[PDB]
This record gives structure tokens, sequence and C-alpha cells, in this order.
RNA sequence: GGACCUGGCGGUGCUUCAUAUCCCUCUAGAGGAGCCUGUUCUGUAAUCGAUAAACCCCGAUCAACCUCACCACCUCUUGCUCAGCCUAUAUACCGCCAUCUUCAGCAAACCCUGAUGAAGGCUACAAAGUAAGCGCAAGUACCCACGUAAAGACGUUAGGUCAAGGUGUAGCCCAUGAGGUGGCAAGAAAUGGGCUACAUUUUCUACCCCAGAAAACUACGAUAGCCCUUAUGAAACUUAAGGGUCGAAGGUGGAUUUAGC
């Protein structure tokens, strides 16, 4: 015997979580979600997830960045990894009959729609989308290549496109995902009423770093103040007072409402900018819901992100670099 | 806040691996700790320029270097002062001779100051960190003494009081009669070192002693000065030689001080407590005596007056153990929770024989309900346990019927430190294996035996030979059988064979059922061959056992007839 | 300066210039090698020049029931305790000397002929 | 103060409480060219004299 | 190649702690600091003597507590106390760790004039996050 | 290579 | 204890600064670092010196 | 036991400049006026011209005061960029951190 | 008695337990600030405070019987001075 | 010498590409002038390092003394240090980085093919590969999920740094160490980067965008030169600011070349 320098795998090998681990785990979560109910003076009863979360933030403030960093008091469940179960009993035989493919589940499931088309044969949108191959990958409690995904959703089509009767169709909604789709719809300022019973409207603009706030009356003359000042005192450039006109002649209503805006910071056109923001999200409180939406159509209730780009250390600007000396 | 019942004391390191694990190592802990501190010290003092840049506002003085070295280096009175304050006994003596040799004035306060350290510490050096009668005959606080040109009150007052402390008591009483024929008075302070010379000078019958202590008081009173608490503590503390004598004697002097206005310490009834506490039946009169006692400390705030306060509550408890008063017993635990009363308890020796006594005092009079409610309240927040007191609170649950909870005994006792006593495991399986319980509780004894066995097997005297009392062996087997682990029991077996300890009678009995169970002739015969070995009588009877309830092979039959003709 | 220092492991990895475009194509050759040696090895928490012994550190905290105190060596008897541990380091040093030395090959410097030993237990205890 | 720390820490190492590695490794570095004969020569005993 | 406090790639066979395995651009979103105190925050002064006083701990407890810490101090600063707190090894016996607990408490505390701690927890080995 | 071959219990409270 | 608490968050400081990279020469290389303060003020009134 | 022989001389620098703050002061405020005669500041000129060339404020320079680097130094910390980063990038400074925005 | 974890995972990992948890040991924990406890606190606090008066109801009549403001500001920092 | 493999290379083929990108296209520049600054060269008794891309307002978020490591002269010798050395070696190194990277790959442990040769290992209606880990990605920071930062493995250039500090080896120890005084750093010239200009979309003033004048030898144009004052300092023809005086080249710049979505 020679003393080849001696081989261990395990050092770097994963900890795989015995059930029995994870079974231990949960007493000591429910005893030690007593003794936090006990420290914080509730009722352990009805201690949910939400005050243990927030017992365990005020106990140990962490104002690390990643969230997925910070302490946390967890049901086993959700900390540990699901993790797949034997595949084979004490004789040795697995349990399921694609065990040697080493995809059982993926191949399994592609034998049930398979299946499921043939017997169709013998007897003859935009709410949804197909899963993720992250979510399929969760579903089978395996891994999957991109291809393999394709495959399965390219039978899952051919499987729509047919006479597909209602057990068809359970099976195939398992995999699609409903996608919630956001509203578009420009939220409505409340219209307010003043001492003298004036109707109003009230919204806010930020254009760079200039913050505006407006207050559309119902009904005027046409009258804009800013700061007190008449509207072309105030912007003596015809670009800016052209920009507080968009709003209002885009919609028709020129001459037809008084406005007292104040804006603060930035320069004389993001000032602009800003009040006609905070214009039209007021006066979308005096047009009807499809003007609203000619409105928002027209870029005039977007919020303009673009604002100035930080100047990176060796080079000359945001983006110019130092000159490339010549060689 | 309260004391948390789960954590060692405070001082300790709050970690598994650093918290102390029995009392010895509650004890040394402590003093590795301070070990630790005395060298840091010792290099603060050494290397003082190291620590001397003072960055702390508001300034820390407790936090600066110590500078013990006499800093004037003339010679005259003020530099004698210097050597006086920082109490260099041999350096002040040598500065004074040549002071005094050069023939310069040394003032009468000074003088006396000098006699103040030579008096006290006897003319030796105070201990320092690093470089019988006591009472030197060759010193040189008697030269100086002699030697002095003008000697005040203060002068022998100081020289009475340190011959008495270093045990020179004839010197003392003899150096009192030149203050009277001088004609000064001596203070306080001088009196209470005489009644200590008087008593402890000579040995003489109590009625001679009684009566020159008498003459002394008197003379304190002739000369208009004041007894205080020290005085009465010093007569009762002296009394405790004649003890039964002194018994009414020592109830006249409490009776004088509430009398006086003096107010009795804790010294003052722990002298009471420790005179009247005589081996003998204490019923007679130190039932009546503690109650008395009680009743007049109830519900009192103590300050320290005397230097002996700390030792009433170690007195106290030890007669309510020999009383077997558990109520009294609680009165005076109760006194010693009132407001600050808790400091009084005594160095860590004492602290440990308090709870001892009060623990072990519980477990025998107490309900076991609340018996383990001062067990967890106690161990080892407030101490940990001697493993006499293991034993009593296993006696008291035996008592009690209790012995679900034998398991936790030993899994604690382990965190004690005592793993490895004799007398603890052989408590424990005697009592787990004494008799039979249901099935549910027997598992649980087998689970407990198979833990002491293992701290048989590896006891630290593994080195020398491994000592297995019978007791021990029988009782570890008979809890296998009665647990169904026999393949563990019939394993033992063999050690009985190695070191050589006689099978007890049921343990025997027990196999053959388990054996006529499994129906296993061979281990049947390995039965009677065990017992055949020590010659047991029941064997000879067990023999024909044997052959009714099982097949005899002829093999079998044969080694059988081989311990017949043993027989 | 005090703080200019640094640890072992910072020093051996300078000394030993194990990492580098020396070592990465072997362009180095080490006939003479810097060789790494563990210097807290044989040493002692609590024992320094001055011989001091330190209660509940390097010597027993308490002797005969008491508490030790602070002491210090003699000068006579440090020179024993230093010359011991020099001795302990070259005996450390001879037991690493002593060497078996295993069988040749065919030749002194082939590999040819030499045994390896048995193969390595298999996974699901199989042996060879 | 790099007196107060060098000094200081300097003390605690032959008072055996401080372990210096750096200063640790300097001492095996010289005591090991002592052997190869690189040793420091007395002062006005150098190679030039 | 930035290299500033990055334990390199390796076999698998190196363990790092969880310290070790983050590189600058992790600190104070995947770990923390190990020393907190005042100095550092806008209008606060004294940074340079902190600085200087933590380097230092740092090496005195190194030396101090020599092969028995498993991983970085963490030192705390409120008010004028000083806390130390250490994750130590359980090879050297209690006793030698109750000595230098007392010998390092008492020595910082007359070094720096203000009430130092020393909190020690003990683990059986170093805590391996990760094997690179 | 040729030159050199290269080169329990736990208990509470120990004494 | 009875005292009137209002509390607010002033707005946030982040200071930052620039270094080198390298130890030598790599000007237009560095690496930037910053201090971020954060505030809550908390407003008790009408209150007693005790 | 200081870094280097440079910052050595720096000590001195500032422990003599700290010495001559008080009497440089005095014959300053002389000198920096157009109160006082010219033949009183004129003497002042020469008084403090001869005082030790050690005790002039100008050469005192900050050096790391662990590397003893001359240049590249960051006063709140009185560190080099070199050693300021190596704490800083093991995480042992209180509150700093990488900055990106 | 909390089975508190805390740091970044690896791959298929959890955050590691709270036994030799160093992120843990940096934070500044409140377990000695419970609800409960600065409730028990304050009941002890409570007898060392003063009543504000009752007639100075508003700002206005503080203002009338107490004319002066007086500003001073106080600085807790970590350190030894 | 034969055959073959790999690499390198080809004034080597084909194919598709680069998105501020190789060419053209778009905008503002550099290349010409003065000035500022770096380097080179020359000069000087008088540092060093960087020095194709990936050096050249680079180590320096900075040199009148100091800093300082250089030169000349003088002085000290167990020396601020249980010495010291900015002495040699970055081709011994740690530490921290450049570079491809404006990349996506590196890879332990196994398995299989080639006769068990150097070698090779992919086809999805799939034919021998499985792969921990690392990087990318994700996540986080900044104002979003965008963008910008940050991140960016292994390897390439014995790439940069012994003069941040530390340190292996070699060398110095009345000197290659330490201190003091004074001094060097100029420009025949060449060149990189930048600033200011050559003007009318300009110049001056008011104003901060509805004005009045200026407008070619008293215009535009020096942040230069010269003189004075002030600021900092112990020290200023020297550094900075301001005023005065002066009013030059320059009239929008060849080949070539830089940056930006
Ligand atoms: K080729
Ligand atoms: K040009
Ligand atoms: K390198
Ligand atoms: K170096
Ligand atoms: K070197
Ligand atoms: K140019
Ligand atoms: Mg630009
Ligand atoms: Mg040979
Ligand atoms: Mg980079
Ligand atoms: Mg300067
Ligand atoms: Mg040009
Ligand atoms: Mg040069
Ligand atoms: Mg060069
Ligand atoms: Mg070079
Ligand atoms: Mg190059
Ligand atoms: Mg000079
Ligand atoms: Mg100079
Ligand atoms: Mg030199
Ligand atoms: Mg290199
Ligand atoms: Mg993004
Ligand atoms: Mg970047
Ligand atoms: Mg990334
Ligand atoms: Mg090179
Ligand atoms: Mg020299
Ligand atoms: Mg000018
Ligand atoms: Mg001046
Ligand atoms: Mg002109």
């Amino acid at each position: 015997a020679f003393v080849i320098p001696k081989k261990n795998v395990p050092t770097s090998k994963r900890e795989t979580y015995t059930e029995d681990f994870i079974k231990k785990q949960i007493e000591e979560f429910n005893i030690g979600k007593r003794h936090l109910a006990n420290m914080m003076g509730e009722d352990p009863e009805t201690f949910t997830q939400e005050d243990i979360d927030r017992a365990i933030a005020y106990l140990f403030p962490s104002g690390l960045f990643e969230k997925r960093a910070r302490p946390v008091m967890k049901h086993p469940e959700q900390i540990f990894p699901r993790q797949r179960a034997i595949q084979w009993g004490e004789d040795g035989r697995p349990f399921h009959y694609l065990f040697y493919t080493g995809k059982q589940s993926y191949y399994s499931l592609m034998h049930d729609v398979y299946g499921m088309l043939l017997n169709l044969e013998k007897h003859q949108v935009i709410g949804s989308r197909w899963l993720i191959k992250e979510e399929l990958e969760e579903m089978l409690v395996e891994k999957l290549s991109d291809l393999d995904y394709m495959q399965f959703i390219r039978l899952l089509e051919k499987l729509l496109t047919s006479q597909c009767g209602a057990a068809e169709e359970e099976f195939v909604q398992r995999f699609r995902r409903s996608v919630t789709l956001e509203s578009k719809k420009q939220l409505i300022e409340p219209v307010q009423y003043d001492e003298q019973g004036m109707a109003f409207s009230k919204s806010e603009g930020k254009r760079k770093t200039a913050k505006a706030e407006a207050i559309v009356y119902k009904h005027g003359s046409g009258r804009i103040k800013v700061n007190g000042i008449d509207y072309q005192l105030y912007f003596p450039i015809t670009q800016d007072r052209e920009q507080l006109m968009f709003p209002f002649h885009f919609v028709d209503r020129l001459g037809k409402h008084d406005v007292t805006c104040t804006v603060s910071g930035g320069g004389r056109s993001a000032q602009a900018g800003a009040i006609r923001l905070a214009m039209a999200k007021a006066l979308c409180s005096f047009v009807t819901e499809d003007e609203v939406e000619w409105m928002r159509q027209a870029g005039l209730l977007t919020t303009d992100p673009r604002v100035r780009e930080r100047k990176k250390p060796g080079q000359e600007g945001a983006r110019r670099k130092f000159t490339w000396k010549k060689r | 806040v309260n004391r948390d019942t789960t954590a060692v004391p405070y001082v300790f390191q709050d970690d598994p691996y650093l918290m102390p694990a029995s009392s010895l190592e509650s004890r040394s802990f402590l003093l590795a700790k301070k070990s630790g501190e005395n060298v840091a010290k010792f290099i603060i003092n050494s290397y003082p320029k190291y620590f001397q840049k003072d960055i702390a506002e508001p300034h820390i003085p407790c936090l600066m270097p110590e500078y013990f070295e006499p800093q004037i280096k003339d010679i005259s009175e003020a530099a004698l002062k210097e050597r006086i304050e920082l109490r260099k006994v041999k350096a002040s003596v040598d500065m004074f001779d040549q002071l005094l040799q050069a023939g310069t004035t040394v003032s009468l306060e000074t003088t006396n100051s000098l006699l103040d350290l030579l008096c006290y510490y006897g003319d030796q050096e105070p201990s320092t960190d690093y470089h019988g009668v006591t009472w030197r005959a060759k010193n040189n606080a008697e030269r100086i003494f002699s030697l002095m040109p003008e000697k005040n009150e203060h002068s022998y007052c100081t020289m009475i009081r340190g011959m008495v402390k270093h045990r020179a008591y004839e010197q003392a009483l003899n150096l009192y009669t030149e203050l009277l024929n001088n004609r000064l008075h001596a203070d306080v302070y001088t009196f209470n070192a005489l009644i200590e010379a008087t008593v402890c000078a000579i040995n003489e019958k109590f009625e001679e002693k009684w009566s020159k202590i008498l003459e002394l008081l008197r003379h304190m009173v002739a000369q208009k000065v004041k007894p205080n608490l020290q005085t009465f503590n010093t007569i009762l503390k002296c009394l405790r030689r004649f003890h039964v004598f002194a018994r009414s004697p020592a109830l006249q002097v409490l009776r004088e001080m509430k009398a006086i206005g003096i107010e009795p310490s804790l010294a003052t009834y722990h002298h009471i407590i420790r005179l009247f506490d005589q081996p003998g039946d204490p019923l007679k009169r130190s039932s009546f005596i503690i109650y008395d006692i009680m009743n007049e400390l109830m519900g009192k705030r103590f300050s320290p007056k005397d230097p002996d306060d700390d030792k009433f509550f170690q007195s106290a408890m030890s007669i309510c153990s020999s009383l077997r008063d558990l109520e009294l017993a609680y009165q005076v635990h109760g006194l010693l929770k009132t407001g600050d009363n808790w400091k009084f308890i005594g160095p860590d020796q004492h602290r440990n024989f308090y709870y001892s006594k009060f623990f072990d005092l519980i477990c025998l009079m107490e309900q076991i309900d609340v018996t383990l409610k001062w067990y967890e309240d106690l161990i080892p927040s407030a101490y940990f346990p001697h493993s006499q007191t293991m034993i009593h609170l296993l006696q008291a649950l035996d008592v009690a019927n209790r012995l679900e909870v034998i398991p936790k005994i030993w899994k604690d006792s382990k965190e004690y430190g005592h793993t490895f006593r004799s007398d603890l495991r052989e408590e424990i399986l005697m009592l787990m294996a004494r008799d039979k319980h249901p099935p549910e509780l027997q598992v649980a004894f087998a689970d407990c035996a198979a833990d002491i066995k293992s701290a048989y097997e590896s006891q630290p005297i593994r080195q020398t030979a491994q000592d297995w009392p019978a007791t021990s062996l029988n009782c570890i087997a008979i809890l296998f059988l009665r647990a169904g682990r026999t393949q563990e029991a019939w394993k033992m077996l063999g050690l009985f064979r190695k070191h050589n300890k006689i099978p007890r009678s049921e343990l025997l009995n027990e196999l053959m059922d388990s054996a006529k169970v499994s129906n296993s002739p061979s281990q049947a015969i390995e039965v009677v061959e065990l017992a055949s070995a020590f010659s047991l009588p029941i064997c000879e009877g067990l023999t024909q056992r044997v052959m009714s309830d099982f097949a005899i092979n002829q093999e079998q039959k044969e080694a059988l007839s081989n311990l017949t003709a043993l027989t | 300066s005090f703080f200019t220092k640094l640890t072992a492991d910072e020093l051996w990895k300078g000394a030993l210039a194990e990492t580098g475009a020396g070592a990465k194509k072997g362009r180095g050759k080490r006939t003479k090698k810097k060789k790494r040696k563990d210097l807290n090895r044989g040493q002692i928490i609590g024992e320094g020049r001055y011989g001091f012994l330190w209660p509940g550190l390097n010597v027993p905290l308490m002797k005969n029931g008491a508490v030790q105190t602070i002491a210090q060596r003699s000068k006579e008897e440090q020179e024993k305790v230093e010359a011991d541990m020099i001795q302990q380091r070259e005996e450390w040093d001879r037991k690493k000397k002593m060497k078996v030395k295993r069988e040749r090959g065919w030749s002194g410097n082939s590999w040819g002929g030499i045994s390896l030993g048995p193969p390595d237990p298999g996974p699901c205890g199989e042996t060879y | 103060n790099h007196h107060t720390y060098a000094e200081l820490m300097q003390t605690l190492r032959f008072l055996g409480l401080y372990r210096d590695e750096h200063q640790d490794f300097m001492d095996e570095q010289k005591r090991l060219k002592k052997l190869r004969g690189k040793e420091k020569p007395k002062k006005g005993e150098g190679k030039r004299a | 190649k930035n290299r500033a406090a990055r334990v390199r790639v390796s076999k698998g066979d190196k363990p790092v702690t969880y310290e070790e395995a983050h590189a600058p651009h992790y600190i104070a979103h995947r770990k923390g600091w190990l020393s907190l105190h005042t100095g550092n925050l806008d209008g606060e002064d004294h940074a340079a003597e902190r600085t200087v006083e933590d380097v230092f701990l740092r090496k005195f407890m190194w030396g101090t507590f020599p092969g028995c810490l498993a991983d970085q101090l963490v030192l705390k600063r409120r008010g004028n106390q000083l806390e130390i707190c250490a994750v130590v090894l359980r090879q050297l016996s209690p006793h030698k760790y109750y000595f230098l607990v007392g010998y390092s408490e008492t020595l910082l505390s007359y070094f720096y004039k203000c009430p130092v701690r020393l909190h020690l927890q003990t683990v059986p080995s170093k805590v391996v996050y990760k094997y690179l | 290579y040729l030159s050199g071959e290269e080169v329990e219990y736990e208990c509470y409270a120990p004494d | 204890l009875g005292i009137s608490i209002k509390v607010h968050e002033p707005p946030r400081k982040i200071e930052r600064f620039t270094l080198l990279q390298s130890v030598h020469i790599y000007k237009k290389h560095r690496v930037q670092y910053e201090m971020r303060t954060l505030y809550r003020c908390l407003e008790l009134e009408h209150l007693t010196g005790s | 036991h200081y870094v280097d022989w440079r910052m050595w001389r720096d000590v001195k620098r500032r422990k003599m400049a700290y010495e001559y703050a008080d009497e440089r002061l005095r014959i300053n405020s002389l000198r920096k006026n157009t109160i006082l005669p010219k033949i009183l500041q004129d003497v002042a000129d020469e008084e403090i011209a001869a005082l030790p060339r050690d005790s002039c404020p100008v050469r005192i320079r900050n050096r790391c005061v662990m590397t003893s680097r001359p240049r590249g130094v960051k006063r709140r910390w009185r560190l080099s960029r070199i050693v300021f980063r190596h704490l800083a990038d093991h995480g042992q400074l209180s509150g700093i951190q990488r900055a990106t925005w | 008695p909390l089975p508190v974890r805390m740091g970044y995972p690896v791959k298929k990992g959890v955050p590691m337990a709270k036994e030799g948890n160093l992120e843990l040991l940096k934070i500044p924990n409140f377990l000695h600030l419970t609800p409960v406890a600065i409730k028990k606190h304050c009941e002890a606090l409570k007898d060392f405070c003063t009543e504000w008066p009752a007639a100075l109801d508003s700002d206005e009549k503080c203002e009338k019987h107490f004319p002066i403001e007086i500003d001073s500001t106080d600085y807790v920092s970590s350190g030894p001075s």
C-alpha cells in the first residue's frame, strides 16, 4: 500500500436534507414561534408569519440592501429546497417505469399528452400564457433542456387545435399561467371645492429636477399664474409658453380654465415641462374618459424619465471618453 | 428584572463550552479570570509609561497606573510621612532611625503614625504582586516605642491593639497596667482588644473569665468610655468556648445592647446562634432562640457594621436543617430576599453551604411538586449541587412515587460534574431496577442505564482497572431484560466472569424467562453454567427447572450432567 | 513599527512565491526551495523569554489547594527551558529528516516497476 | 505614539502574553542565515576595515 | 482583474467563511461591517482615532488568542463602552480562556481609558460557508 | 517519493 | 411615560469620494467609496426638565 | 519604532512646532498689522526668522500614520489611499462601502 | 431560543444557522428592548417624572408667560472622550 | 528519415458580422497660432518609476523650505527602534492593478470512442457524454423592470509596481546607514494632452432672453511678458489673486486622427 494523496469528494459536496431533518426543524420553528410571541407579548395562537417577520426585523435590524441576506425565521418548508423523493425501495426496484430515462417525470408527461392526442383521433390567449421553463422545472421537480421545453409546448399547442373535451382542457390549463396586465388607464384626480364653491383639481409633475404643483379650476378665462406671476412674465421664452398651451390646446379648452401653479427647481425649460405635466394630470378631471386616453397617447400624461447621467471616473463626461492618445 | 434560572451567574462567560459545569469549575474559572486581571495590573504597574496616555474625558482616575514608590529622596520628616502612607515598614523604620541619629525632631503625630503601621502589620511587609504567635520578640515596634521621648494615650492604644491582633495577649495586658499607672485613659477600641486578651491570655474556668470581663467593662464606665458594637460582639465571640456555661451570660449581653441603644447586627446573632448551637439535642434551647431571633429580624434591611455579618445566614440555615424545620428555613430565606440582604450570604464556600442545607431540607420536608420548582430556581442559577443533594433529590422522588424523572436527574447530574460519582450511579440504578414498571417507563429506564453503562466503561480511571460494582452490573442487566433488549443483557453476562462479580438471584431467574420465551436451550444452559461457577444453591434447583422447561439435546444433557458431576 | 507587521500566512505566501509567473509555467526550478514552517507549532501560550509563571495560563492555577501567585523562573532555570526548546526543535527536525525510503523500480530514477498499492475502495463498500 | 505600541507589544511578547507571528518569522529567517554564514558583522569589523 | 479581498477560485478544497467569501462590492449589500461606531457619520469627529484603535485591537486579539480565533472580530462602541465579540475555537482549556479574558479586558481598559468587555462565542470548528 | 514515505470520549466538567 | 412625540425622517446624506485603484500608475482606473448618513428626528413637546 | 526616518522627522517637526506655537503666534501678531512702527516690526521679523527651522508649521507633512506615505492621504482617517482601501475593502471601517449610483 | 438564520444562501442552500453566525453578531439587536420590557421599564421610570403645567396648554400661552427661548444641543457619540 | 497530431503563421478560401462601429454617412474636436501641462532630447555637480495598444495633468486628489528618495560641503557611529538601508533582483514574491473584457468561457470528479497512439466526445424526428464549483446571468446600488454603475472567471502580456507597506535571495554596517546647511530642476529643439482664441449664432454694458453701443492697425484676441499691490508663509523676481501697462501670433488649420446613440 502506497499513499497516493487520499481523495475526499464529500468536502465540496452539497448537504442533502433528509426528511427526518426537516421534521425536527419544524419542531424547532413551532417552539421558536411561541418563544417569539412571548418576547413581543402577543398571543402565540394568533401569531402569523407577518408578525414573525415584523418581530424579527425589529429584534434583528439589518440594513443590508439584499433582502435575502437579512435575518429570517421562516417555516422550514419555505427555507429548505424541496428534495426529490427516493426513486426506489429496499429491493432496489425503481418505482416509475420510465426511471432509466433519467427524466421520468418529463417523459411521463410526454407519454400522457401523446396518449391523449391518440384517443381524440380514435374519437374523431389575451389573458393567459404558457408557463416558463423554470415553472415547468418545478412542477416536474427535474432539470430540463431548452429543446425539452419547446417539445412539450409544441405538443400542447397541437392538443388545443384538436377538439379537446373537458377532461383534455383541465389538463392544458395546468400549464397555462394567467398574465395579470396592469391597466394603462389614467387615474383621475378628485374634484375639490374651495371656500367660494369653485370646482378645481390638483396634481403634480416632475421634469428633471423641477417639481410643479398645479391647481386647475373647472371654470375660468384662461389665466395661468406661476408662483403668483403671469405665465408670459414668468416664461418670457416662446417655447416655454407653447408647452403650457399644449395640454389645453390638444383638448380644445383654451380660454376655459384658470390655473395657479407653483414650480421649483430645474431650469426654465424643465419648469415649463413640469408644469405641462401637472396641468395635464389635473385637466384630466374635467374631460371625458376618451379625451384622457387621447392625452395619454399624445405623451401628455407620462413623466419624462430622462434625467442627467452621472459622470464616470476615468472619462471626460457621462459618455465622452478622454482622447485616445496618438500612437 | 429577576434572576435568569436557565443561566449561570453573570460573572461567567455565557457560552456552553465556557460555562462552569461543576462547583469546582465555578470556583476555578473565577480564580483564573482574577489571575488574568492580576497579571494585567502587574504589567500596568510595572510598565506605567505604556498606560499614561489619557484620552478619556471626563478623566478616569481608576484607569491610570499606580505608583507605590516614594518620590521624596530627602531625609526629613515630610519624607518619612510619605513612606508611612505607602506602608513601607522597612523603609519607614530606616528613614526614622537615620532621621533620629541626625538629631532632627520628629513630631509625635508622625511617631504614632509609624506605630500604627508597625503595630498593624507586625514589623512585616504587606503582601505585594511580585518583587502560632507573630508578635516577633525582636520587633521594631517595641524598640521605637521605648526610644520614644513623649508618649500619649494614642501611643499606648496602638501598641495594645497591635499586640492583641498578633496574639501577644499577655504582653498587651501588661502594657494595659502601665497605661493606668501613668494616669492615662484608653479608648473603646483598646478596650475591645483587652476583652479579647482577657479570655485568650490563659485557660481558666468560666466564672474566673466572666469576673475579669465585667471588671474591664466597669473600668470602661469609670473612664467615661462608651461601648460600641464590637465591644459586645467581641464578648459573644469570645464566650463561644464555654458554650453551656455562657448561654445565659450571653443573653445578658444581648439584652444590655438593646437597652443601651446599640443595635444588634447580623454578627451579634451569628455569635449567639453559634453559642447555642452546641453538639447535642438542640430542641431544648436552640429551638426558641432561632424562633425569637427571626421574629426580631423579620422585615429588616441590614447594613454592614461588623466583619462577621456575612456568617449569620450560613449559621441560621445550619440550625434549620438540624431542627428539620422548613417553615423556619423559609423565614431565613425570606430575610435573605428582602431588599439587599442577599449580599450578606458570604463567600462562595458559604453560599454553597447555605444552599446545600436549604435545598436538602426542601427535598426532605417539602412536597415534590414544589421541590422541583426550587430545583429549577436554584440549580444552576444560584449554586451547583453536590453529589449528596442529587441523592437527596432521588430519595425525594422515590418517596413521592415519581420515578419518570430519574432519567432527567441523570442528565442533569452529568451537566453538574457527577458523571463519574460511584455513590450516585449506584443510587440511580438501584431505584430504577428496584421494581417492575409499565412498558413505557421500563424502556426509558433502559435508555438511562445504557448511558450509565457507557459512563462506567469510559471512566477517567480507565487508565487504571475499571471498578464495576456488583449492584451496578445486576441492575443494568435486569433493566435490559425488562425492556426487551435481551441481546444486550446476554452480552453483559461475560462481565460477571471477567470482573468476578456475583450474579444476583433475580437476574438469573429473569434470564430463564427470556429463554423460555425464545425457546433457546443453549442460552438456558449458559445461565445454569454461570450460576454453577459461583456454586449458588438455586442453581441445583434451577437445573431441575431447565430440564423440564427446555428440550435437552444429548450434548446439552451431558453438559448438565457435567454440572451435575460438579454438584 | 507595530502597525506595519503582517500575519504568518501573508509572510509565507510572499516568501514561498508559489503563485507567480515563475510557478505558472514552472519558469523557476527549485533545487533550493523555501519550505513553509509552522512557527507556532511548539509554542506554549504564556511562555516568554523573561520566564514569568502566570497562574492559570502556563502553570497550574492552584497548588496544594491554594492559588499560586505570580512568579519568575531563575536565570539558571530559564536557560534550561530555552535549551530544552532548542533540542526539541532539532528533535522535531530529526523526526522529519527520518523518512522511510521506498524500494526503487527497474532503475533508481524510473517509475516502472514501482507498486502503487491496492486500488481505492469503491463507493458501494467495494474493496480491492 | 508608535513607540508606545511597539514597546508595549514587544514587552508583552517577552512576557509570553502576545505571540508576534511577524517577529517569529523574522527570528527564524535570522537564525537560518547564521547557519548559512550570512551573519551581521560587528560594528567597526565590517568587510572593509 | 480586481484582487482586493477576493478569495480566488481553486480546486474546490478551500473552505471559506461567509465574510471571506464576499468581495468588497458586497459590503452593505450581503455582509455588514466588522466595526460599528459614530466616527464615520456626517458631522462626527475622531474617525482617525477610532480607526487606529480598531487596527490595534485586531492585532492584539490575534496574538493574545493565538490559534483560537475562528473569524474576524466584531467591534462595538456604545458611549465610552467598547465591546469585543469574538468567535473562538474549543481547543484551549476554559481556564486559559478565562485568564485571557480577565487579562485582555483589564489591559485594554487601562490602555484606552475606557471600560472594555470581551464576549466569546465558541464553535467546535471554523464555520464553512463554501468550498472554493 | 522514493526517498521518504511522506509524513475520543467527550465528557462534561473534565478534570 | 405620557410624552407627546412626533417623528419624521430628514433627507439622507451620501458623501462620496474617489481613490486610485492601483498602487502605481493607471490613473484612469479608480475606486469610489461612500458614507451614508440616515436620519430620524423625534420631536418631543411640553415636558419638564425632570 | 516609527515607520521610517521620514515619519520620525515629521514627528519631531510636530513636537517642536507645538512648543513654539505661542511664541510664533505672538511675534507674528506684531508683524501682521499697520499700527506698530516699522522699527518695531523689522525687529520682530528678525526674531521669528531666528527661531528653529523645524518650528515652522509649513514644514509639517501629513503622512500616512501606518505607512508614512506622504501623498494620497485622506485627512479624515490619516491613511494613504492604499491602506484606507485595504481596511475599507475588508469591512473594517464603520459605515464605509463601495459607491455605486 | 429562536431558529433565526442569516446570510445570502448558496445555490440550492439555506441561510446560515445562528451558531457561529458572524452576520447576526454584527447586528445591533434589540432583544433587551422587547415591548414587554419597555413597558416594565417605563412603569419604574414614572416616579422620576414631573407633570407639565396644565395652564400651558398651547404654544401661544407658553410665549405669553415665558417669552424667552434658550436653545442648547447635546451630542452623544461613541468613544473615550 | 517516414506518417500523423497540435500550435504558430499564411502577399490563405468562403461565409456572416462589428452599431458610436472596420469603411462611408452624423455632430463637435485634435493636427496650424499663443498659453498651460506631461514626456523626450539637450543641458546641469544634481533623483526614481511609467514609457505600442494597455506611458505621456501617469505614481502626484499635486515639488518655493519641508515633501526628498537627488547634488555639493560639513558632521554623527549600538545610531527614533532588542539598529538601520528609497541598495540589487517586479525574471523570487505577497499586497493592489492594467490588458483582451465593448469577452463567455474555465473546470474538478466520472464516463465513453480511437485496437487502451498523440488525440476525441455534437446532431432534438438527437448519433456519448454527465457534470459540482467559478464566471456570465440573477440579485443589489442610483430615479423603474430602462439606463448607468458595480460586477466580470480561467488564461494572455515573466505586463506595472521591491520607491505604499511587507518580504525571499544577494549586498552595505565609520556607510550603500543617520543628521545639518545650501543648491538643482533650464530650453537649441521635438512631441502628447489640455486651455484660450481666431469673432457677427460675435464683443461691451444693463438684464438674466422684447435693450443700447461696439464692430479691423484705439476691432476680436494672452490665463503670456513687464510693473505695482494684496493673500498664504519664517522665507515669494518665483506660488496664487487683483490692478496697471502692453495689444503679439492667430483670419477656423495638409496627410492624419479623437469622442459621442
Ligand atoms: K494549422
Ligand atoms: K485644430
Ligand atoms: K505582482
Ligand atoms: K515593496
Ligand atoms: K526586497
Ligand atoms: K493640443
Ligand atoms: Mg461634454
Ligand atoms: Mg541512482
Ligand atoms: Mg478595471
Ligand atoms: Mg505642505
Ligand atoms: Mg497645436
Ligand atoms: Mg522622468
Ligand atoms: Mg525606466
Ligand atoms: Mg520597469
Ligand atoms: Mg506596453
Ligand atoms: Mg534641504
Ligand atoms: Mg526641495
Ligand atoms: Mg539612502
Ligand atoms: Mg511582472
Ligand atoms: Mg438592470
Ligand atoms: Mg465599470
Ligand atoms: Mg453581473
Ligand atoms: Mg517585466
Ligand atoms: Mg548615505
Ligand atoms: Mg495679464
Ligand atoms: Mg508677507
Ligand atoms: Mg483691443
